[PDB]
């Protein structure tokens, strides 16, 4: 007899919207995942809190899968996409359980789907990236780290993304996500104290503690073949010193006037520390035991090439660089290495107390440097701040025999739609404590004002004060293709709810 | 919990009574709380004896009393047509159909079967006074009643009504029919080829003092009734009994009849007069009593009025079944009508449903004389093979959604006809071409052709299938089947509008 | 055990249709399924369906096998034929464990059901030449409304109808299609397509070889057809095969039967009011269990009703009389519910789509009637 398991299905799926209903807006607040070990890990990423979290109710399961495909669409705030569905279904027990048949309202929010991108398409607004005016730069960062971090982490984390972002730029638009990768992650200080490092930094150093911990001109240098011999007992360290030769007649050859510049030493097998000490008299920093893959990242940047033998040597194949410092913390060396010869990847330097606090900032500048990157890769931007909540739901809410599109049963799943998307902002409001009826007055109503003024203005919704604000002003931004693939790929993922008569139980036994 | 719920016993008790009904049903045996056996076939006893626990098949077992008030007969007919009803409107229900449609069906349908009896009425033949048109009333009622024997239960019958008839030929105008007309006493022991109709009636009670006959006198009469100072009500009552005694016998009054407490002192004079008195009259006796023999219940103790008294021509209170029993037997010349019938039978169980089979022949005789006429129908299933092709006719004739109901409703005639198969065991669906082939593709130019002409009778015959009913005589009332389809509509449609139970301080 | 061994087979199979009565159509519901090790699997094919379950009940057992037997003709709307071998069971309830009709006589009665819905379906029968390109066109495009690839099919469906007729031609026409060889490049756009005629590896036009990042490209000029598909993302190239290497089916029922029926489950509806009319004229025994044919018969046209949210009480009342009166050629549209005729719907199948159907319903439908019980415990 007809289905009725829809209702109890969604019932079960209604839980995952309330306990994601805190998660929404820089006012919510973060959930912490523990397992057995002892690990415990505090973020708002969708992905890490859905794997971890078991639901009993297998629906709400599969449904959390489907969450995989918003990272490289959204990647930050993947709540709101659930949080939509959650009073899409609702809003669809008030018509289906009352007669309504689910394929004929799903017709009515697939046509207002297709027509959310139209009425978006000269909603959005585009500005010029060519310029790269720092004005527009700095509200990105802040309609990214205000919903991550707090307003102290926000001023710390801004000028490092934003001399992240222009640190990967082209006149055509040529932007790698794999250019920047490497981020030290270490425990020390605070996580209010790291810093944006302008090079790479790898996490090995010398032995030798007397090595200059300040160089203004290093040259890079790759070697391959060891410096120490291995095996085959005189003759061995006589073959070292036949080394080295090569290597003072290069330091001279060079600047043989002033000693204002060095020399950097990679090697991948370890050194002896009794040859290191004639590196102190020509201030010649050695490493060891470096991976192939931060070998790598040396020839790009530091300009450097791996030579076999050091019996052939030309300051062609030697790179340079502005800025070099190191540091010694505990028992593990460092060395900060900036200003190179291509010094277009940077590096990240994030200090905390343990990890626990570490995963907040990792998270955060990983995705926000790749959302402000959609800005410079597509030029439209979509006014954030709740300000196309109440312009998507008003523009469906009057059609009347201008542009309606449906008839019947289908005409109301368009006036259900523009219902559904008001959830979140009363959501946002709510997680702070605020009546999102009183909102609306000073909000919605503020529209309808401003449209009888023959101009075209988009209010949002300040949080810290409870009233309507400016989007540009306060500048609370978010890129077109992101919410382009979150509202139509939301209704997607909420059809195949809709789609679903029945949850039958059965399978391989 | 209620439509599944309620069809669960619906089939159980439609099964039931499917076997009940027709020349080859069955009986059924009920007992009660106090251990009493009753053996009936009639579906109006069974249900009244047994406890149902079920309220909503309830509505079905009330229904019953609509059809004994009006008639009296073809119950079993009402609850298989009835029960069937609501057994073939269950596939409507799980295609998602509102029994808005349903009951309207029913009602629609229902006013073209009465207009359909009027045009396929038969046998009019108008004779009240023919010993013949009794014999062609009381046979058909083998089907659901008693089958046994129709040979001498038809004959005394017969001969009972005439005996009872008012006459009055030609137009009379005869008013109050006379239902208690007819009685049947059970005897234990013998076969029925020993019973037999008296003038009078007959009761069982037993002589004491006489037992002489006294209906030899010429004109008699009988009459009707509604230390020392211990002895002073002694011999008071002895001396009063004894003055208003022999002034009942110095009137010569042979019987009478006491209908309050009699004590020693009264009994002691009547040996010595000769007066014959009753013992404890019931109340149906009493009234029975008076009416007939047309004297006044006197309540005073002395001599009543010798005016108005009883008068029986001739009475004998020698054996009957084999014990002495003073009886109220009559001749019809002096006196009214109200005679009886005795019955002789070894089972006691078998006498009743002989008594049940009289009191229906009884009905047969009130849808003659109240209305215009009892008319007739084809008997044995051939009246339902009759409105199954009129109602599909009128599928077509009124196109929408009552279609759906009209074809259920007509395939729920096919109960009727496998009733017959279903108690004499043959296969239905043998029998169920031989039943279309009395009216082939259509009916032929002839009047009154093999469809209506013949019908459906099996002793031999099942190969074939069809057998004239008019040498057979086998007919359906007409009163009896307008009632049917009456109450069966108002039972079903009845439950479909039952919503939900409820139970007041309990 | 007996007859109740027979009702719980009749059920097993109703549970199973009942299932898939909204998997039919552009309109098509989808299910979700939960096994006990956790997986789910949600869509709208029935095929995946019936293999992933293991059921209790002996008798579905036979559906799957019957499920691969219609996939491997077409494989697209012929799951839902199963409701026809479901609703036969249904409607022997009131015959078979209450009329106790015998099973042989309902076979028998099936058989002449079987012998006269063939030639109701040459009724209905519509010829149509297959020279036409455009005509062949809008025939493969029937299958294809029911995906997202419509608009894509222009550059698509015209690779598929051209292949077949080269290894089609005639000998009758029977001839094997299976010499073609298609091969599919993933990555790139859905627009870009490879037309050649010849084998892939007399008086040769020229000889080039291409760069690709899985193999090269070679010609062999004979005195045989091969397609090179390139689809518009990674994992698409599953359900290009389906709207392509599947959808010869209609390329190969257009040679066999040429003439068209109604299409999206509209041409049930002339065979259920032809075949009440034809049991009129039976007047027999088995005319009974011979009409009551026709009531599982508009049970398949309500999936589409139940799929459009109509009623089908009240709906078919209208429907129903446009068939048997006005002409066999209206049907019934899916989407909207509507009373809109075949003829302006622009949708046509081949006859030999209900023929299969009828065909592997009846022999299923018979087979399932001579099982008298069912036993377990064997310990084989």
């Amino acid at each position: 007899r007809r289905d009725a398991a829809l209702k109890v299905n969604v019932t079960s799926a209604e839980g995952l919207q309330s306990v994601l209903e805190t998660n929404l807006g820089p006012k919510g607040t973060l959930k912490m995942l523990v397992d057995g070990a002892g690990n415990i890990k505090l973020t708002k990423d969708g992905k890490v809190l859905l794997t971890e979290m078991q639901i009993q109710s297998p629906t709400a399961v599969l449904i959390a899968r489907a969450a995989a495909a918003q990272d490289e669409i959204t990647g930050d705030g993947t709540t709101t996409v659930v949080c939509l569905v959650g009073e899409l279904l609702r809003q669809a027990h008030r018509f289906i359980q009352e007669g309504v048949h689910p394929r004929i309202i799903t017709d009515g929010f697939e046509i207002a789907r297709k027509e959310s991108m139209k009425f978006l398409d000269e909603f959005k607004i585009s500005k010029t990236n060519l310029s790269n005016d720092r004005e527009f730069l700095l509200q990105v960062a802040r309609s990214s780290l205000l919903t991550k971090v707090d307003a102290d982490l926000t001023e710390v984390l801004t000028p490092i993304v934003t001399d992240a972002v222009l640190s990967v730029y082209d006149a055509q638009a040529d932007n790698l996500d794999l250019h920047m990768v490497e981020i030290m992650q270490m425990q020390h200080l605070s996580p209010k104290d790291t810093t944006f490092i302008k090079g790479l930094v790898l996490d090995h150093g010398g032995r030798h503690p007397d090595m200059p911990t300040r160089v203004k001109n290093a040259y890079v240098l790759i070697l391959n073949v060891s410096l120490e011999y291995e095996k085959t007992a005189a003759s061995e360290r006589k073959f070292v010193d036949a080394k080295l030769k090569k290597i003072i007649d290069l330091k001279n050859e060079v600047c043989g006037m002033d000693p204002d510049k060095g020399f950097v030493i990679i090697n991948q097998k370890g050194i002896d520390p009794m040859s290191l000490d004639v590196f102190a008299k020509h201030n010649i920093l050695a490493l060891r035991r470096a991976k192939r893959r931060n070998m790598e990242r040396l020839q790009l940047v530091t300009g450097g090439e791996a030579q076999n033998s050091v019996e052939d040597l030309s300051p062609q194949i030697l790179g340079f660089s502005g800025l070099v410092y190191q540091e010694t913390i505990g028992e593990e060396k460092f060395t900060y290495v900036t200003e190179n010869t291509d010094p277009k990847s940077c590096t990240i330097l994030i200090k905390g107390s343990t990890h626990y606090a570490l995963a907040q900032t990792k998270d955060a500048v990983r995705d926000g440097l790749r959302a402000v990157a959609n800005v410079l890769k597509d030029k439209n931007i979509i006014p954030g701040a709740g300000a196309f909540y109440i312009a998507l739901s008003r523009y469906l809410r009057s059609a009347n025999m201008n542009k309606l599109g449906a008839k019947g049963k289908t005409k109301t799943g368009i006036e259900a739609f523009a219902e559904a998307l008001l959830v979140i902002p009363k959501t946002l409001v709510k997680n702070s404590g605020f009546d999102p009826l009183d909102v609306l007055a000073m909000v919605e109503d503020e529209l309808d004002d401003a449209q009888d003024s023959d101009e075209t203005r988009y209010v949002g919704v300040d949080l810290n004060i409870g009233d309507s604000c400016d989007p540009t002003i306060e500048g609370i931004w978010d890129s077109y293709r992101v919410l382009r693939n979150a509202i139509t790929g939301a209704t997607g993922i909420a059809s195949n709810l809709l789609l679903c008569d029945e949850l039958l139980r059965a399978g391989r036994s | 919990g209620q439509i599944i719920k309620s069809i669960a016993a619906i089939r159980e008790l439609h099964q039931m009574c499917l076997t009940s009904m027709g020349p080859c049903g069955r009986n059924k045996i009920i007992v009660n709380h106090l251990g009493k056996i009753i053996i009936t076939n009639d579906a109006a006893t069974m249900l009244r004896e047994l406890d149902i626990v079920h309220p909503a098949v309830k509505v079905l077992v009330m229904a019953t009393e609509q059809q004994k008030i009006d008639m009296g007969d073809g119950t079993n007919l009402v609850m298989i047509l009835a029960g069937e009803l609501l057994n073939v409107s269950e596939k409507l229900i799980s295609m998602g159909l509102s029994a808005v449609e349903i009951i309207q069906g029913y009602n629609m349908a229902r006013k073209f079967t009465l207009k359909e009896l009027d045009e396929m009425v038969v046998g009019e033949i108008t004779d009240k006074n023919d010993k013949n048109e009794l014999l062609k009333m009381i046979k058909p009622v083998i089907s659901s009643k008693k089958y046994g024997s129709e040979d001498i239960l038809s004959e005394l019958v017969s001969e009972a009504v005439s005996h009872v008839l008012p006459v009055a030929q030609q137009a009379g105008e005869i008013p109050y029919f006379n239902v208690d007309s007819i009685r049947v006493v059970k005897i234990m022991g013998g076969s029925l080829s020993n019973s037999t109709v008296i003038k009078g009636m007959v009761f069982n009670r037993e002589p004491e003092g006489h037992v002489k006959s006294l209906s030899e006198d010429k004109k008699h009469k009988v009459a009707v009734f509604t230390a020392q100072e211990m002895l002073d009500f002694s011999k008071g009552e002895e001396k009063q009994i004894d003055a208003m005694m022999k002034e009942i016998a110095d009137m010569g009054v042979e019987c009478i009849v006491a209908g309050a407490g009699v004590g020693e002192l009264a009994l002691h004079y009547l040996n010595r007069y000769g007066i014959l008195v009753l013992k404890v009259p019931s109340k149906f006796e009493l009234r029975r009593l008076c009416r007939v023999c047309g004297a006044t219940p006197l309540p005073r103790l002395g001599a009543p009025t010798p005016e108005e008294l009883g008068l029986v021509e001739t009475v004998k209170t020698m054996e009957i079944g084999g014990d002495r029993v003073t009886v109220f037997k009559q001749e019809q010349g002096e006196i009214s009508r109200t005679s009886t019938i005795i019955l002789r039978g070894a089972t006691q169980n078998n006498l009743d449903d002989i008594e049940r089979a009289i009191d229906d022949g009884v009905a047969a005789v009130k849808g003659l004389m109240k209305p215009s006429g009892g008319k007739l129908l084809p008997g044995a299933g051939a009246t339902e093979i009759e409105l199954i092709s009129r109602i599909t006719k009128y599928g077509e004739r009124t196109p929408g959604l009552l279609q759906l109901a009209i074809k259920q409703f007509a395939v729920a005639f096919e109960v009727v006809p496998r009733t017959l198969a279903e108690t004499a065991g043959l296969d239905v669906n043998e029998v169920l071409p031989n039943l279309y082939a009395a009216h082939n593709v259509t009916e032929p130019g002839a009047v009154k052709t093999d469809h209506l002409y013949k019908g459906v009778d099996i002793d031999g015959e099942s190969d074939e299938g069809v057998k004239d009913i008019r040498e057979e005589n086998i007919y359906d009332m007409l009163a009896t089947k307008k009632f049917a389809i009456n109450v069966a509509t108002e039972a079903a449609t009845t439950v479909l509008s039952i919503d939900q139970i409820i139970m007041a301080k309990k | 055990t007996g007859r109740q061994a027979q009702i719980s087979n009749i059920t097993a199979a109703k549970a199973v249709a009942d299932v898939i009565r909204t998997c039919l159509g552009p309109k098509a519901m989808l299910k979700m399924l939960l096994d006990p090790m956790g997986g789910l699997v949600l869509t709208n094919d029935g095929h995946a369906i019936l293999r992933e379950i293991d059921v209790a009940h002996p008798a579905a057992k036979s559906m799957l096998e019957l499920s691969r037997t219609q996939d491997e003709e077409v494989g697209d709307g012929t799951t839902t034929v199963i409701i026809l071998a479901g609703e036969i069971l249904a409607q022997c309830a009131p015959y078979l464990i209450e009329k106790n009709i015998h099973p042989v006589i309902i076979i028998q009665a099936l058989k002449k059901a079987l012998t006269d819905a063939l030639e109701v379906i040459k009724q209905v029968s519509k010829p149509v030449d297959v020279e036409n390109d455009a005509a062949m066109k809008k025939l493969i495009q029937a299958s294809i409304g029911t995906k997202y690839v419509i608009h894509w099919s222009e550059k698509m469906c015209e690779l598929a109808l051209d292949a077949v007729k080269t290894v089609r031609k005639d000998l009758f026409e029977i001839d094997i299609k299976r010499y073609v060889r298609v091969e599919k490049i993933p990555g790139g756009d859905v627009l870009d397509s490879r037309v050649l005629k010849g084998v892939l590896l007399t008086n040769c036009g020229l000889f080039k070889v291409e760069m690709i990042g899985d193999e090269y490209f070679s010609f062999l000029d004979n005195c045989a057809c091969t397609i090179m598909l390139r689809g518009g993302s990674k994992d698409i190239l599953n359900e290009i095969d389906r709207n392509l290497q599947d959808a010869m089916a209609v390329a190969r029922n257009v040679m066999l039967s040429p003439s068209l029926s109604p299409g999206g489950g509209a041409t049930e509806m002339a065979v259920s009011v032809k075949l009440a009319e034809k049991a009129k004229q039976l007047e027999g025994i088995q005319q009974w269990p011979y009409q009551a044919v026709a009531d599982a018969m508009e049970c398949i046209p309500r999936t589409l009703i139940q799929n459009a949210g109509g009623d089908p009480i009240r709906l078919l009342s209208q429907l129903r009389a446009k068939h048997a009166q006005g002409n066999f050629t209206t049907g019934i549209d899916g989407d909207k519910g509507k009373i809109v005729d075949m003829v302006s719907y622009g949708i046509w199948e081949p006859e030999v789509i209900k023929q299969q159907s009828v065909k592997t319903a009846i022999e299923s439908a018979c087979l399932l009637l001579r099982v008298d019980d069912i036993v377990s415990g064997v310990r084989k």
